[PDB]
């Protein structure tokens, strides 16, 4: 939702446990285990499904 | 008179030892069967898990040894179980019979890795990143593990069977002992060598294991 | 001389001959150092 | 420097606030966070939420679960399913509805609806723990 | 004469042996300090098992203590 | 690896119960309209 | 003379060994803290755990009481 | 005169059991820092706990420490 | 003749309990890197502590360096 | 004589405190590396604590040879 | 001669200086396998790190052997 | 007729110092458990790491045993 006239399509990416888990990226995020991973992923599948039925 | 049962058995003057050894293979029935009895169903199973368990992690080189790993823990499995009954001996208590076991398949090993493999066999003395100024050190001090790497294996089955052996032995002293005095205690004392007939079950079995892994190791360290 | 060499040494040929070669040299070395325990006692 | 947004999916409580130690009840323990905590990413359990201001003052809620993220710019992301300031509780039904979950744990049968059971005790004695 | 002077150097040498109950106390109440850090609800059962390890670990140290005075006076 | 989650269970599912728990000891002025806010309508196909 | 007293110190160096007991208690419970406060459901599983350490702690004891007594009786 | 020079060594042997609660004293102090970095609300639990461990493991040492003294001075 | 000898192995037998206090303070250290590393904003807290920690540790080693001190000199 | 004998014996006994040094440094530089493992932007301050505490815990030992050489050399 | 004996005895027990070393080398390397579990990317300079732990750790159990060779060879 | 006394006590304090490598095995196969326990992906490497670990730890060990038998058979 851009404004009372305009709205835009709009695609957002889903990435998976292992595609956080692989990433070269994420070995700065500490106390770290591949079950943390799985729950941070369901919840924020969660959270992108909310936030694109709120818009 | 403490030592008594290490000491090589004579039955009538013969040497009773032979067939102490000779034995453990005599309680492995082997079939051609298909379907078969309860003893070979069970023990063919266990020998698929020590199989998979030992042998899995081996390059198709290393695989060759399969049949001798598989028959050494077998064989040191059975041994040392059988030397839990009363009044047995047991020769895996023998520094002989285990430098015997030892020395051939270290020496097997390292030699397999000296003959092929000589460019990674001399390599192996040395870790991959280590610092400069320290390489000497970590050449003398690598060198010497792999030259003890024998000894240690047959000392640390005999000293261990051994040493359990005794101890059982002790605390039967301990019970008899007390037997003429107060019986709570004695049971006590009871209980106590129970625990150490479970725990000494525990470490003929781990004592086999760590025996042959030690030697799986040796063997993956040259192929 | 028949039906023993037919039960032991034909199955137990590829090993005795290609894989154990090591272990064999090896078990020389063994004796060598028992002979030389045996002999300094 | 630690810029913390906590927020509900229907309620904002801080949005780049400036607070300097959060404590959050992560699934693998407690821990509070403050500049420059090492990066982390967890989700939570249900406990208490203390948000300490620069000037001392410290806000409780309670949250139910979700997630906290501490990133390598000091930033602090909280994001509760279920996010509520401790006057809006009782302790009256937390106890009665930790009851009844005991009684239908010892009740039940099944491994995922005794799990299912399970945590909803704890829920409960988080509840109970945090009130009074 | 002898005898009375290695008993003395016998309880010396027996009483070493409560060093072993004094690491293992520290660790206890350390991990302890640790585990409430973490988890500080279960503050309770946490403490019960801190409790019981520093009733195992002393005993061990105690043993020693005994054996040290079984040595310097009873036999 | 939680109880629940070796006892096949999610986080959705986790959360769900614990969002749900935390609204149930809510005094009755603020329950209702907890109740509506995160209650769920749809349905599956 | 010297022979009980060389068996008397004997003995107290021999149960010097059962520091390591009493430490390796004191780490084996303190880790069943800390993990009973990772995963407090696993209780039983970590107290078996813990049981089975302690007695295996306490065996690697019995091996220098052992010692000790070899000495001290049947030289 | 052997009686003065086996309670001197006995004296010795007997405070080298003070190594076990140093190093107790330092697990329980090194728990407390890292307890405290992870949990830095509770600070005061933690610390009551840490003075408590402390003063069990220095009990230890200072038990060594007078069974030192009991020897060298009171026989 | 003997008192002089027995103190010179008194002394060092004593002396030998330091090692408890340099394995503390190692342990000290080791918790104060690592619980600086989880969250460094304490960095001035967790400092203190160690020092204190350090401070402790260390003072049990100067018992065992006292009565090295005490059984060499004193006597 | 005796006293040189018991000199020996006594330079052995106190530098066998050096074992403390050796466990502490082995602890400062294992979380050294655990620490910088799991923050890798503090290494340099991390690094600075561990040449802290190997610093410390080094002295220790040094005070043991000390007295090494001050028994074998000197008094 | 009752020097040359106390020469065996004195190396003997300077000998037990390297329990340090041998400790403080499992330690780095345990800590080695955490931090590497940790962050398996920075498996070269974790190692490097070990590798000196490892370099200082048995240093000082190489000076309690060449102590204990110069209390049995140089004087 | 002293100095194979000597020797005897000599090669017992030498064979001490392989405490330090039971301890150091303790902890690197330990620091194995934990860390495959976080990370199960590296299990080979990690595994790879701990027979290092092992085969340098105990090799101190040994070191001490070494002398014990210097002592005790060549000279
Ligand atoms: C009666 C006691 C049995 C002694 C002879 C054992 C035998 O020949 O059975 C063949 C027996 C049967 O083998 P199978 O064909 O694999 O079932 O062969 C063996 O067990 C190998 C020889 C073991 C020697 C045991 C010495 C005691």
């Amino acid at each position: 939702f851009r404004s009372v006239i305009s709205y835009k399509t709009e695609e957002k990416p889903i990435f998976s446990l292992n595609t956080v888990a692989s990433a070269d990226s994420m070995s700065i995020y500490d106390d770290i285990d591949a079950d943390v991973l799985q729950n941070y992923q369901e919840y924020n599948l969660a959270n992108i499904i909310y936030y694109s039925l709120k818009e | 008179n403490l030592f008594a049962s290490f000491i090589a058995p004579t039955i009538l003057g013969l040497p009773a030892a032979v067939l102490i050894i000779l034995f453990p293979p005599l309680l492995i029935p082997t079939s051609k069967y298909l379907i078969n009895n309860r003893l070979i169903t069970t023990q063919q199973w266990l020998i698929k898990l020590t199989s998979k368990q030992m042998m899995t992690m081996h390059n198709t080189k290393g695989r060759t040894w399969s049949l001798m790993l598989v028959s050494l823990i077998i064989f040191i499995a059975t041994t040392n179980l059988l030397g839990l009954l009363p009044h047995s001996f047991t020769p895996t208590t023998q520094l002989s019979m285990n430098l015997a076991m030892a020395i051939p398949l270290w020496a097997g090993t390292v030699i397999m890795g000296f003959r092929s493999k000589i460019k990674n066999a001399l390599a192996h003395f040395l870790p991959q990143g280590t610092p400069t100024p320290l390489i000497p050190m970590l050449v003398i001090i690598e060198t010497i593990s792999l030259l003890i790497q024998p000894m240690a294996l047959a000392v640390r089955l005999t000293a261990n069977i051994t040493a359990g052996h005794l101890l059982m032995h002790l605390i039967g002293s301990a019970t008899l002992a007390m037997s003429t005095i107060n019986l709570p205690s004695t049971l006590i004392i009871f209980t106590i060598l129970i625990l150490l007939t479970i725990l000494e079950i525990a470490v003929a079995l781990i004592q086999a294991y760590v025996f042959t892994l030690l030697v799986s190791l040796y063997l993956h360290d040259n192929t | 001389l028949q039906s023993i060499i037919k039960n032991i040494w034909i199955p137990m040929k590829p090993y005795y001959t290609k894989v154990y070669q090591e272990i064999w040299i090896g078990m020389g070395l063994m004796g060598f150092i028992v002979y030389k325990i045996r002999a300094a006692d | 420097q630690m810029s913390f947004t906590f927020a509900s999916p229907t309620q904002v409580f801080f949005n780049g606030a400036n607070v300097r130690q959060v404590d959050v009840p992560t699934l693998t323990g407690a821990f509070g966070i403050l500049a420059a905590h090492v990066p982390t990413l967890q989700v939570l359990r249900p406990g208490l939420v203390v948000v300490h201001a620069e000037d001392g003052t410290t806000s409780k809620y309670f949250v139910s679960s979700g997630s906290i993220a501490v990133n390598a710019d000091s930033s602090v992301q909280l994001l509760a399913e279920e996010a509520v300031t401790l006057d809006m509780l009782d302790l009256g039904a937390a106890k009665a509805n930790l009851e009844k979950a005991q009684a239908e744990l010892v009740g039940t049968a099944d491994e995922a609806t005794r799990a299912e059971i399970q945590i909803r005790i704890e829920a409960n004695e988080a509840l109970v723990k945090a009130l009074e | 004469d002898i005898d009375t002077a290695a008993k003395f150097i016998g309880a010396g040498a027996a009483t070493v042996g409560v060093a072993g109950s004094g690491a293992g106390i520290g660790t206890v109440f350390g991990s302890l300090i640790i585990g409430y850090a973490r988890n500080p609800s279960l503050k309770q059962q946490l403490f019960s098992y801190a409790i019981l390890g520093f009733a195992l670990s002393e005993a061990m140290g105690l043993f020693c203590l005994m054996v040290a005075f079984l040595i310097l006076f009873a036999m | 690896v939680a109880y629940w989650r070796q006892a096949g269970l999610s986080y959705i599912r986790y959360s769900q119960i614990c969002a749900k728990a935390v609204r149930d000891a809510l005094k009755t002025e603020f329950k209702a309209n907890a109740e509506k806010t995160s209650g769920s309508n749809v349905k599956i196909v």
